[PDB]
């Protein structure tokens, strides 16, 4: 009961009050305002405190984000939907249909609009949003069209992006695979590390790839030089030829950067899309999908073998240097070379320079 | 009705009408006082008063001087009677929830508006593209965020404040020509550094490939004309300056560059939107203004993310303003109009309404 | 098979190796070095690149960390199981107890000491921490008494820091609810609070307890003084004598730091080992046990009742003002009236030095 | 056959015989060489050589120059023939195995001695404190850690490493001894600042309470003689250079101070062993040496954990060398024997036999 008079409009004050149910136990109910009436004077309290004085069946949230969507298309539910029929033979704008899928109606919102069209006349009365709604899920087969149609405006760049990776294993996992001079180089440090590894700790017939990476690790007595370095002023006198031997291995630094596994399944799904194409396609489109899966068909397949051999060739050359494809990737293998290749050139031109003085 | 937009930079105040084109009231976000007057006035009358700074960094901090700010807003640059037009401010990302209530306690109890809302600026700014998901890098005068954003929501902990901005980039500038043997350290003139900064000065694609280029090209080093008779020379400093942003420790920062910042921002969210994340990247504000930084940060982030990875960023012509012009896009949106706050709903509820 | 000869020991080389059997897929086996042998110069390669030419039934990382213990110690097995026996009434060193306590033998390793006592003879074969073990398993009801003797050592130091927890707690907890001068306080706010807050969004009869914190929030339409600040006018003005009140409550800074939750299950764990203690004295020891529980079984009791009406007198708080204290600890709870005392304190000191100048 | 002890310091090598008392061969670790010398004799030859810092922060960096090292240590400092005496080095926590693995190897490849061991320093500390579990916290020249260790093993995902240390306070004191107005920025006579350091200056239990008497007691501030005639005063900077462990802030770090870092290295730990982590803590090493930093830390601990945590600090007065003590202790310890490596398992199994 009781509240007062405010003049003024005094500041709200948002302290969190106690609803007087929880009052009864506490201090609270023990003393009350009405001692405090005029006592502290509320005319220079009020004085100094002072301040101045259609309908929508979607979700409101989900109802803004579309609206944003649209206004950035300019198209009307008409256009739209009459381009989703067509297959967007009406301006293809695929960042349009990828932002557009995610709006796609659940069937409990196809539900508020479905038979609430013949009832009564929301029409008109409609926001422009619901409206859209409607007329989007009036298209037959809306979820495959735009699925298609999201598939057919990717493509191109898809292969784009996915072919000369499936390329750059193969160039270099084969120009490594099928490299003599590596080959040899690997050979002459094999002899020379069993040299020194022998006479105890036994002597081996190969070593796993890490090896490689300490080589740099262990110097001279002399502390001046490194056995790389050593290796290298071998190879310029016992062994000219393979003091290039690099130039044989070729995409091992772009083949190194591709992740495999991955190149692999976006192919097999490409694969899958295409089916759905031709599915749709059958019953029945047919314009432009036809003039699409012609044009394509044989692109796919040229990166399908292409990914065949792609896996066939890495698992080959990781299996031909000891370790496990399956448990290893390109984002190690190649590297490995990358390094020792790298800093075998390094290891020459201190190995020049040092001859110069 | 003609609905408000206020947008209160780290530096500078972006505020207009709503019906998009862009804020024609732009002015520094800057307090004097005598040892009251706001904004460009206050630069001219320095140091006869003393600025003080209510946004600088990211949040709003002196709630005075801020009323200073608004109340120069509406009633002086936008020549407006602030009871008449329902207003939208933005705000910083991680803006607690009383600093969005004392805003808004501000709003209805002392400009005395009809209705009002408050947006986070970066949720604007990916508006203003026709997204409601994907990451935003809004760089700033004062702040920089990497906010990601899903079905309108921007997710907390994703946030990832970088301290580092344009007035840092104006500040190295400063450091970098002083070094090439140029004259200003004034903290007046130095208002003519800015403007080199805006106007040549670039994002490299290849930092020391370009710089490679050092002394090689002449027509890699750019000429300037000073404001009076004199002109002069700027070489590497030019894209030796926007640089600071990939890499920090430039200044000093043990913070990560940006692509990082970028990329452990949406390697913080789920997984599955993580892709949309990236095919959808939105760069907004002053300070992704620079050239060729679309590309650079593209770059970059090909690098952290997988093989197979689409990647885009959406680096708008119009984005310096991006916030803003979410903003009236918002505004004036009309599904938006069911959710402003008005004064009816501020007195039941008090502040605490603010919250959707 | 053919190791080298190694004229001058070459550095270990650290590869890790293939084994023969996956040699045989690899490019390894293509090539060998007995091509190699001269060649590359063996000879300047070794002049390059030379260098310079009793019993545990412990498991011994077990072992050792015993020996780092009893080293310093000092103590020997026999010192130290008589003093077990003894309850320590041979220099209690509680710290040593402590950390024996966690070599206490597992039965597994009582397995390797038992019968291979009286099998052979590995006595003064056996390695010192061998013999300890044994001897120290050999100490009866081992366990309880190296408790009991860990429990005596604590007791003291440990209701020295129970205490005056449960007495700050008991003390603040007590001095808050009973304060007049703070239930007046609370109303006059309840009152300016309600004044503003009426005409609209209703009145109320109290409010939960954090709402004190926004106090120096809303601030006058001068902007320079703040709600807090009148509130303390008002009192100088219409209410003096409640300008310190303050002073009516006490230990709340302390107690605000008591985690009592925790105070009270060590004051229960404390029971269960006092009546451990009474459990071994009973059958049987009996010295210096019985000299302990008497001059402390009545400590023990006043730590209780003092326990018991802590919780009480806690509860009782919490739930006066509001909040809930199986909800909130005191860690929290006490806090708001610090930080609203010292702003409080802190206003007046604006409210007098604005009245000055 | 008495066996060696080697503790490779950020700013000193600590040797010496097995067999406890302290080591008696404790030099700076510096290589100088002709624009080679080891130790104090490189301080010497200052400028004409140019000092190289192999162990500066936690790990052994360039190698060449540690092997110069361990030549002057066993070679000249402890006049020995390595060949017979078995060795034990320690290492900083979180040495990576092929730090470990090349230690080794230089060990018996380089300096041919007959058995070795590679320990970790934090671990040796808590050796001579007589215990197998705790939290180290081992402060030296050039790096600080805190070392969580249960059962002898010290936690790997525990230890934090603070980039601060004893050479920082010496700047630090540089520093703020300038701002009395006191000449000696020198990088020669700095060698007489340190002293300071070392024989005054303390650690306050409540700083700026102690800075509240900043000027009042003449007695709390200190009379200090230099070498020569003259003679100078020490005001408040003397607690306040090493408050800079507790606030890296003073010197510009944006990382934890001690207390807390201590605090969180015990919550990475699991919630069962907690209680004894608290209950022993062992600090140790010359930057612990501080007067009253015990009980600083003890107060400050006290805050972070619970009301009834039982938190014990241990700072013994011959810490200083806690972990070279902790060595000895260990190397002549008989259950260590058999852990021992040796020529003949390392040439069986190289020298990733080291680990165990
Ligand atoms: N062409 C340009 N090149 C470089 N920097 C620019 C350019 N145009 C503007 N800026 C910089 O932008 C900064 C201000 O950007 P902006 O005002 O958009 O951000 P803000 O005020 O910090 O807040 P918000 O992020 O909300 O916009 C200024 O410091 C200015 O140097
Ligand atoms: N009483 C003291 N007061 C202040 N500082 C001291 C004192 N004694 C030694 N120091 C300082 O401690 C630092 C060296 O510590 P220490 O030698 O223990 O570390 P380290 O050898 O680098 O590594 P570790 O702690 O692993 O041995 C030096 O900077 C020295 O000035």
């Amino acid at each position: 009961k009781k509240p007062i008079k405010t003049k003024f409009r005094l500041p709200v004050f948002n302290w969190t009050a106690l609803k007087p149910n929880q009052i009864n136990g506490t201090v609270f109910s023990e003393l009350d305002d009405e001692k405090i009436l005029e006592d502290l004077d509320l005319d220079r309290f009020e004085e100094l405190f002072k301040t101045k004085a259609k309908v929508t069946l979607l979700e409101a949230n989900r109802a803004k984000n579309l609206a944003i969507t649209l206004r950035k298309a300019g198209r009307s539910a008409e256009e739209i939907c009459r381009a989703i029929h067509t297959f967007d033979l009406q301006t293809l704008p695929v960042d349009f249909v990828e932002c557009l899928m995610r709006f796609l109606p659940t069937e409990a919102e196809v539900k508020l609009l479905r038979q609430y069209e013949r009832e009564r006349q929301p029409l008109e009365e409609l926001a422009a949003e619901d409206r859209f709604m409607l007329l989007f899920s009036k298209v037959e087969r809306l979820t495959q069209r735009m699925a298609g149609m999201a598939f057919l405006g990717n493509f191109q760049d898809n292969l784009q992006m996915l072919t000369p990776q499936l390329n750059a294993i193969i160039a270099a996992s084969a120009s490594v695979k099928s490299s003599q001079k590596l080959k040899q180089m690997l050979e002459i440090i094999l002899a020379l590390g069993n040299y020194m590894n022998s006479s105890k700790r036994g002597a081996v017939y190969g070593f796993k790839l890490q090896s490689l990476d300490l080589l740099l690790d262990t110097k001279s007595t002399d502390r001046k030089m490194t056995l790389l370095h050593f290796i290298a002023l071998t190879v310029k006198e016992k062994y000219p030829e393979l003091a290039n031997f690099w130039q044989e291995l070729h995409f091992v630094e772009k083949a190194a950067a591709v992740s495999l596994e991955n190149v692999l399944l976006d192919v097999k799904e490409l694969g899958r899309g295409m089916e759905l194409i031709r599915r749709e396609c059958s019953i029945h489109d047919n314009s432009v999908l036809r003039n699409f899966l012609s044009t394509n068909e044989g692109k796919l397949d040229k990166l399908q073998r292409d990914a065949k051999t792609a896996e066939e060739a890495y698992n080959a050359v990781v299996r031909y240097f000891g370790e496990s494809p399956k448990t290893t990737p390109p984002s190690v293998f190649f590297p490995v070379f990358v390094r020792f290749i790298r800093s075998y050139k390094e290891a020459e031109q201190e190995n020049e320079a040092r001859k110069k003085q | 009705t003609t609905a408000l937009v206020c947008d209160n930079g780290s530096g500078l105040v972006k505020a207009g009408f709503a019906g998009d084109d862009a804020p024609r009231a732009v002015f520094p976000s800057i307090v004097g006082r005598p040892r009251s007057y706001v904004g460009d006035e206050a630069q001219s009358k320095r140091g006869i008063l003393t600025l003080k700074y209510p946004i600088e960094h990211g949040i709003i901090t002196n709630w005075d001087d801020m009323e200073k700010i608004w109340h120069h807003t509406f009633y002086n640059e936008l020549r407006v009677a602030p009871e008449e037009h329902p207003t939208l401010l933005t705000e910083a990302p991680l803006n607690p929830k009383a600093n969005r209530e004392k805003m808004t306690q501000i709003m209805f109890e002392t400009f005395n508006v009809p209705a009002m809302y408050v947006a986070i600026q970066a949720v604007l700014s990916l508006y203003a593209s026709g997204r409601t998901t994907g990451i935003v890098l809004d760089s700033g005068d004062g702040v920089t965020h990497n906010v990601p954003i899903y079905e309108g929501y921007a997710l907390p902990h994703a946030i990832m404040r970088l301290d580092l901005a344009g007035r840092d980039l104006t500040d190295y500038l400063m450091k970098i020509l002083t070094e090439r043997g140029y004259s200003f350290v004034t903290t007046a003139e130095r208002e003519i550094v800015r403007d080199i900064k805006e106007k040549l000065c670039y994002v490299a694609l290849d930092f020391e490939n370009e710089m490679a280029t050092a002394a090689s090209s002449s027509s890699l080093e750019k000429s300037y004309e000073l404001p009076d008779g004199q002109v002069i020379t700027i070489g590497n400093e030019r894209f030796r300056c926007p640089e600071t942003l990939f890499q920090p420790s430039f200044i000093g920062m043990e913070s990560a560059g940006i692509h990082e910042t970028t990329y452990n921002s949406i390697m913080k969210c789920d997984i599955d939107i993580r892709k949309d994340l990236y095919a959808n990247n939105v760069m907004s504000g002053g300070t992704t203004m620079y050239p060729g930084i679309a590309d650079r940060m593209q770059k970059e982030i090909t690098a952290l993310a997988p093989s197979t990875m689409k990647i885009k960023i959406i680096a708008p012509p119009e984005r310096k303003y991006s916030v803003w012009i979410g903003g009236s896009i918002l505004a004036s949106l009309s599904t938006f109009q069911q959710m402003w706050i008005t004064k009816q709903e501020y007195d039941e509820a008090g502040p605490s309404i603010v919250h959707r």
